């Protein structure tokens, strides 16, 4: 039934779902146009722990003997120390940062970090770590205009729809999103230069295998998802060897019937 | 009861082949080049059309267009050579 | 295979809907006003006469020719009155053409012996002054082609004029035309 | 060896078409018939060896066409004739979409 | 609403056993049944009464029946659907079969 | 009465041919299908004009074999009679029934039941030839007539016209 | 297939269904046919130009086809027809004429509510046929007296006329083949079919248009047969044996009846009969009609045939699960396939698979003649049938067949350009490996051969779970493709190492078992230590060793 259901959906070269008459099923397949394929459950750092820990962890002041880096994760951290035209960039970054935990917070609201998204970072870390071999005793030679700027000018190229319309750009700022979120996770101005010590080229590789590996990441317009999808659930349906509850096959069966008179009613008022 | 020709700019599609269209690709090309036809690379000893056709692909030598069809009924035409083929 | 036309429509299922041909300007639907230019334009009904025909395909095989030529490899024979003209269509046929086109051999026969004319520029004011009068390309055809001393014989070799002229200035274009003639 | 509907489901999730067709087509059943232009019924008298065809009652030798199907679909719609349903098969659509 | 009481219900109905499966499935399935005005069932009288093909809703358990009234009232079918190339026996626009190709006479000289 | 008409034509073309010598020879095919054909929807194909410049565009690739089809367009003269289309002619058959008028690639036919009655036969001449109280008309002669009828078969066009209605006959 | 005809080659984009009016029939039948007798021209072993062939399709390897002949591998067969001796429902669209009946009334036969009436625009609005006829069938169903003067959109006072007549109309309802009609006490009296058609025939074309019918194609007036057009014998074909022994099919005899019926209801009009006598043969008539299409009617008639057979009908030949459609059209039988018994091998790959030596004699593939391979091609073929990297079929370019177990050059052989060379099936080959149930994409995948002996289909451990296949007996499925492209496809798209990662979790379903990960876990220790000359055995194993101690 499911797979004779669904068999015409497939993604589009729009990447718009539609079938055989062309009516609408989503704009954007899985709500993000992304194949199933390259995804791995990774760890958004921006939601949970104290707000302690969080400051600690990403709050970068040039202008305070304790809230500055160490000039010794950057050969520039001596002369920055006090260096007000940057600390409104890194201000900026803070900021964006903790809209980002509010968002998150508000979207996800377990509080539950560990969520599957396209590009699995930390390993394209340790990539950089074996591939250039820095020592965790030198200083860095990245200018913080070259972290903030070089994340910000990333963001830019993360496509999923090429369009020109004011509709499929928000389309796409909305396509992407969540995954910036994560990105600012793991590219905060404190943790590349403290936590792993990244040189500039090692840097502009990670931008770019980013970028690469994101733009693979994207589903393949000709995807016939319906009867993936179909089966996709179809199979585990077969995996079942069947508080007292409606569950199971016959659930199921009332599901995709769409019964009113269901075996186990039940609600739940908090 | 017209033409969709979308031009060469506002061209809206991937500018990558997805493997459906590689593998058709080199699947036409193969067939084509086992019905004898003329091939556009040094062969250097290689006698299986569809590897054949893997040359043909890796030097982005081949004469063909993919049609890349819209649901509304409007066509974005690639080359062979405009794609980029990562996968 | 099945060659289709510009003009092209679709009577599904009324498999019984084809006017009768007539000599009264009823031509086939793929011959009325103007038809449909592959281009896009509603171009006028093309229609030509004797001896302009035989210039139409001489150039088509001069272009035919030299163009046939052009990739031979791994400045123009004309004047012509009659019959050193019957004589050299030939072989510039056979060459420039599959041979087996016997139509076309036997159209040209028919062009150039009841050929009107052999200067383009005659049949150029010929085509203005027909087409000046503002009739059917039919009638510039016919007009164009064929020799009537009398308005009367005009009007009844050609059922489509009568009420189109009258027949006094249907002659002062004969009278012009009678003159607008290549002597063999 | 059957090649029942889940082995083409399978073949549809990996978007495989060609194979799909000539698993229908060469591998199995596969036939050409000719088709009228104006009723898109079997009405063509295929007289193969003179180059013949007809479409006898709509009166038509110049407009007709032929087809690669397989011969279960022929059958299906001789199947709907012999229970007077048309289905008028046209090579080409006339609705933009 | 709906749409999410219906996802999450059935979440809880794969998750049951513990057995995942990628939110873009399931939520491809619901959409399905949303994207109509209110609750499409997945049975016969459900979703194969929509304007989908006549051949391609002809291969669902009905049938017979849906062939007379499509051949009754006049029906006209898309031939876009899977299951009707299918029948046909031709190229499925599906993936592979999703576009044209063709040989660019220009690129195709300019390779000698 | 000429015409020029515009005509697309389907041509398949197999792999063999996917080179720079493709161009070249789908015209030279063209020729070999088009030219000298002959059917009642559009008269009679005599020359394609203007060889230099045809149009083929890309053609789509038959998703079985390599082949490939393409859809030529193109201008041509032709040429069909109708009724009433009165045109010259000479003679080229002729016997007691009647005289074959041919007029271009299409064999017009006159019949003694329409001649009129001072015009008569005369077999006994060679060739034969119909003698009138003035005329005589036996192969060469110049005759205009006026057409009649028309049928089409097959391949080949034929028709039947009079010379007794006035300003016909021989010229 | 087979023999090239002058005819230009296209596709489907547009299936038009309508419905066939009688001259349509009697305009496209190639025969009468009156005859209910099938073949034996009178005990002469023929076929009687009444019934199958008078002039249509053909059997016993013939030609005769009106001159298209073409034997039986080519010519479609030709439609026929028969006349009626008076017009019968459709099986099927009764429970529609049931409902038209109910909307506009008889005597005049136009509509009920004109566009005076509120709720009939209301139906008129949507576009949508099959719910406008809905509508109005919800509508005028109340109606059962016609109108002619009623107050339109002013006032009670003033009454607008419309077309006369104003009887009233009964309540119609089935019953079995006919339909019942109530019109102070009411009145009933029959139905019959020449008034449903008489009187469908002058409804007006506006309300042809806003019933879902259509002008050209599918007229109201046409579910009522007049004409019936005969099958060719393709539909109802001859199985028999021998020579001298029949086996007609189910649909001839139900057809034959309906001649039969139609030949005594034709000859009781020309001859003295009572009006309830006659009509006990035509419900006959339109017996043999219902069952000859709907053979499993709900209703209580259930027609068998002499042997107890309930009569295959054609409705049961087309209903899904081993019926026309679900059946056959989407999923045969197809060539080029094999199945056996599997065992699995831990000396293999992941994507190759183990295909004995007379599968890959058995199984075939059309290698094209090209100067790149033509010595291979031409060494296969002098292997012969029967020496594993063999062929066993050479095709020319004028479509001629060469078989290479017989044949009398079977040794000789001038292979030319374009040829055609069925060679055997050889290692590192595209196939399409499955075992079923298909619930799964991962349950059909390419893989890699290697030929190898004994009967089993020999594949990796690893690959058992998207499969889900034990060793105690299970068949698995194999099937081999036949173009280029085709065998492409497999390779670029379905091959087993692209199938690792699982779209329907995002995860690799294809994990180590069984002895690979018991063991494993009893190498990985602290406590665990190998001595040298075992140690070098274990490198060299590992095909990809670097060769460094
Ligand atoms: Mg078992
Ligand atoms: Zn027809
Ligand atoms: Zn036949
Ligand atoms: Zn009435």
């Amino acid at each position: 039934r499911l797979v004779k259901a669904l068999e015409d959906i497939m993604v589009h070269y729009d990447n718009t779902t539609r079938n055989s008459l062309g009516n609408v099923i989503q704009f954007i397949y899985g709500e993000d146009g992304m194949d199933a394929a390259h995804i791995e459950k990774q760890s958004l750092d921006t939601i949970g722990g104290s707000d302690a820990a969080f400051e600690k962890r990403y709050r970068v002041d040039l202008l305070n003997t304790d809230h500055t880096l160490d000039p010794s994760l950057l050969e520039s951290g001596s002369e920055i120390l006090g260096d007000l035209k940057l600390q409104v960039l890194l201000d900026e970054e803070y900021k964006q940062l903790v809209k980002d935990r509010k968002f998150l917070r508000e979207v996800f609201v377990d509080g539950e970090a560990n969520w599957p998204l396209p590009v699995n970072i930390r390993r394209i870390i340790q990539n950089a770590q074996q591939t250039f071999h820095i020592d965790h005793t030198k200083p860095s030679d990245l200018t913080i205009k070259d972290i903030v700027l070089g994340v910000k000018d990333l963001q830019e190229n993360l496509l999923v729809l090429r369009g020109k319309n004011e509709i499929i750009q928000n389309a796409q700022r909305d396509a992407v999103t969540l995954f910036c979120c994560l990105l600012r996770s793991r590219l905060a101005t404190r943790r590349v230069l403290q936590e792993y010590r990244l040189t500039k080229q090692a840097f502009d590789w990670v931008l770019s295998n980013i970028e690469a590996q994101f733009l693979r990441s994207v589903v393949h317009p000709g995807e016939m998802v319906g009867v993936l999808a179909a089966q996709s659930i179809g199979e585990p349906a077969t995996q079942m060897t069947l508080k007292k509850v409606t569950s199971g096959v016959p659930r199921l069966k009332e599901i995709l019937n769409v019964a009113k008179n269901m075996k186990t009613p039940s609600l739940t008022v908090y | 009861l017209k033409e969709k020709a979308i031009p060469k700019d506002q061209r809206a599609t991937t500018p990558y082949m997805t493997k459906y269209e590689r593998a058709r690709i080199l699947g036409t090309r193969a067939l084509q080049i086992s019905m004898n036809a003329p091939v556009f690379v040094d062969l250097e000893g290689e006698t299986d059309p569809l590897r054949i056709a893997m040359k043909e692909l890796a030097e982005k030598k081949i004469p063909l267009v993919i049609r890349r069809y819209l649901p509304d009924g409007s066509f974005e035409d690639w080359s062979v050579e405009e794609l980029i083929v990562d996968l | 295979v099945s060659t289709s036309t510009f003009q092209t429509r679709r009577r599904r299922l009324k498999k019984v809907e084809e006017e009768e041909n007539a000599a009264t300007l009823q031509l086939g639907q793929e011959f009325q006003l103007k038809q449909i230019n592959h281009q896009g334009e509603e171009e006028e009904l093309i229609a030509l006469n004797l001896s302009e025909a035989r210039l139409v395909i001489k150039e088509a095989l001069v272009e035919r020719r030299r163009a046939f030529k052009r990739s031979q490899k791994k400045d123009f024979m004309h004047s012509e009155t009659r019959e050193k003209e019957l004589e050299s269509i030939d072989v510039l046929l056979e060459q420039t053409t599959g041979g087996n086109n016997k139509d076309l051999k036997n159209t040209m026969q028919y062009l150039t012996n009841f050929s009107r004319f052999r200067d383009q520029e005659t049949v150029g004011a010929v085509i203005q002054l027909l087409k000046s009068t503002g009739l059917h390309p039919f009638e510039v055809a016919q007009l164009g082609s064929l020799a009537c001393d009398t308005a009367d014989e005009a009007k009844t070799l050609i059922p489509s004029l009568n009420n189109k002229i009258s027949d006094d200035e249907l002659e002062r274009i004969l009278k012009e035309l009678s003159n607008l003639e290549t002597l063999y | 060896l059957r090649f029942g509907e889940m082995e083409r489901d399978c073949m549809i999730a990996h978007g495989a078409a060609s194979f799909l067709k000539e698993r229908l087509m060469e591998a199995s059943d596969a036939f050409r018939v000719h088709i009228c232009g104006i009723c898109g019924l079997m009405t063509v008298i295929a007289k193969l060896n003179h180059n013949q065809f007809e479409c006898k009652g709509c009166d038509n030798k110049i407009d007709i066409y032929q087809i690669h199907i397989p011969y279960a679909a022929k059958l299906l719609f001789q199947e709907l004739m012999a229970m007077n349903i048309t289905p008028r098969l046209y090579t080409d659509r006339s609705r933009d979409f | 609403a709906g749409r999410a009481a219906l996802y999450k219900e059935v979440y809880n109905v794969i998750a049951s056993d513990g057995s995942y499966v990628n939110y873009r499935h399931m939520a491809l399935l619901v959409d399905v049944m949303t994207t109509q005005g209110g609750l499409t069932s997945v049975t016969r009288h459900g979703f194969n009464r929509s304007n989908t093909g006549a051949l391609m809703r002809c291969s669902f358990e009905e049938t017979v029946e849906i062939l007379f009234e499509a051949g009754a009232s006049a029906e006209l079918d898309d031939c876009r659907g899977v299951s009707e190339n299918v029948i046909l026996g031709q190229m499925a626009p599906i993936g592979t079969g999703a576009f044209d190709v063709m040989i660019d006479e220009e690129s195709l000289v300019k390779y000698m | 009465m000429f015409f020029i008409k515009d005509l697309s034509l389907n041509i398949t073309l197999h792999p063999s041919f996917f080179g720079p010598r493709m161009k070249q020879y789908l015209k030279t095919k063209l020729l070999e299908e088009v030219e000298g054909s002959c059917t009642g929807k559009f008269g009679y194909i005599l020359c394609v004009l203007d060889y230099d410049n045809i149009d083929i565009q890309r053609g789509r690739i038959l998703p079985t074999d390599g082949s490939a089809e393409f859809n030529v367009k193109y201008r041509a003269v032709v040429f069909k009679p109708f009724k009433g289309e009165v045109v010259d002619g000479t003679v080229v058959s002729c016997s007691q029934h009647g005289f074959e008028v041919q007029v271009g690639p299409m064999k017009v036919f006159v019949t003694k039941h329409l001649m009129p009655q001072d015009l008569t036969f005369n077999a006994g001449s060679n060739p034969p030839s119909y003698q009138s109280s003035e005329d005589v008309i036996t192969i060469k002669s110049r005759i205009r007539v006026k057409i009649e009828g028309c049928i089409s078969q097959v391949s080949s066009i034929h028709a039947i016209g009079s010379i007794k209605e006035d300003y016909l006959g021989a010229i | 297939g087979q023999q090239y005809s002058s005819a230009p080659l296209r596709t489907v984009k547009e299936v038009q269904f309508g419905l066939f009016s009688p001259e349509e029939v009697r305009a496209i039948s190639v025969a009468k046919i009156r005859f209910p007798e099938t073949m034996d021209e009178t005990q002469t072993r023929a076929k009687i130009g009444g019934l199958n062939d008078p002039r249509l399709g053909s059997i016993d390897r013939n030609l005769k086809c009106q001159t298209c002949q073409e034997g039986m591998n080519e010519c479609p067969g030709h439609f026929g027809h028969i006349d009626l001796a008076k017009p019968v429902f459709h099986v099927g669209f009764i429970a529609k004429i049931k409902k038209v009946c109910e909307c506009v009334c008889m005597h005049c036969g136009k509509l009920l509510l004109d566009e005076h009436n509120e709720l009939m625009r209301q139906a008129l609005a949507i576009k949508d046929s099959k719910k406008r006829f809905a509508a109005i069938w919800t509508l005028c169903k109340t109606k059962m007296v016609c109108e002619t003067d009623v107050p339109s959109e002013d006032d009670p006072t003033q009454l607008v006329s419309r077309g006369g007549c104003g009887n009233t109309q009964p309540t119609i309802r089935k019953d079995g083949l006919k339909l019942v009609g109530s019109w102070d006490e009411p009145e009933l009296r029959v139905l019959s079919t020449e008034e449903i058609l008489n009187i469908f025939k002058h409804i007006s074309v506006k309300d042809f248009t806003s019933l879902g019918f259509n002008e050209v194609f599918s007229r109201p007036e046409w579910m009522i047969l007049t004409c019936l057009p005969v099958p060719p014998p393709p539909v109802r074909p001859s199985i028999s044996f021998n020579e001298s022994q029949r086996g007609e099919d189910d649909l001839t005899f139900k057809l034959a009846d309906i001649l039969k019926a139609n030949i005594s209801l034709e000859t009781l009009e020309h001859n003295g009969a009572p009006h309830h006598a006659i009509e006990e043969a035509e419900s006959l008539l339109q017996f043999h009609v219902a069952t000859y299409m709907d053979n499993d009617i709900a209703g209580q008639p259930q027609a068998l045939q002499k042997s107890g057979r309930p009569v295959k009908s054609i409705r049961a030949r087309l209903k899904g699960k081993e019926g026309r459609i679900r059946g056959n059209l989407m999923g045969k039988r197809v060539d080029f396939s094999a199945r056996t018994v599997i065992s699995g091998d831990p000396n293999l790959e992941l994507d190759q698979v183990g295909v004995p030596k007379s599968i890959a004699k058995t199984l075939t593939y059309p290698e094209v003649v090209t100067p790149y391979n033509i010595d291979r091609l031409t060494q296969l073929v002098r292997n012969g049938p029967n020496e594993h990297p063999g062929a066993k079929y050479v095709i020319r370019d004028s479509g001629d067949r060469i078989d290479l177990r017989y044949s009398k050059r079977a040794g000789d052989i001038q292979l030319q350009y374009g040829w055609k060379v069925e060679r055997h099936i050889m290692d590192n080959d595209p196939v399409l490996f499955n075992r079923q149930p298909s619930l799964h994409k991962m349950s059909m995948m390419a893989h890699r051969v290697k030929v190898i002996p004994y009967s089993t289909f020999r594949l990796n451990l690893s690959v058992t779970s998207p499969y889900n296949a034990d060793f105690d007996g299970d068949e698995m499925n194999l099937h081999v493709p036949q173009s280029e492209e085709t065998r492409a496809e497999l390779s670029q798209l379905c091959a087993v190492p692209l199938q690792i990662v699982s779209p329907q979790s995002n995860k690799p379903c294809m994990g180590i078992v069984q002895d690979t990960l018991c063991g494993i876990r009893k190498l990985t220790l602290r406590d665990t230590f190998i001595e040298l000359d075992q140690v070098l055995n274990m490198l060299y194993w590992v095909p990809d060793w670097d060769g460094v101690i």
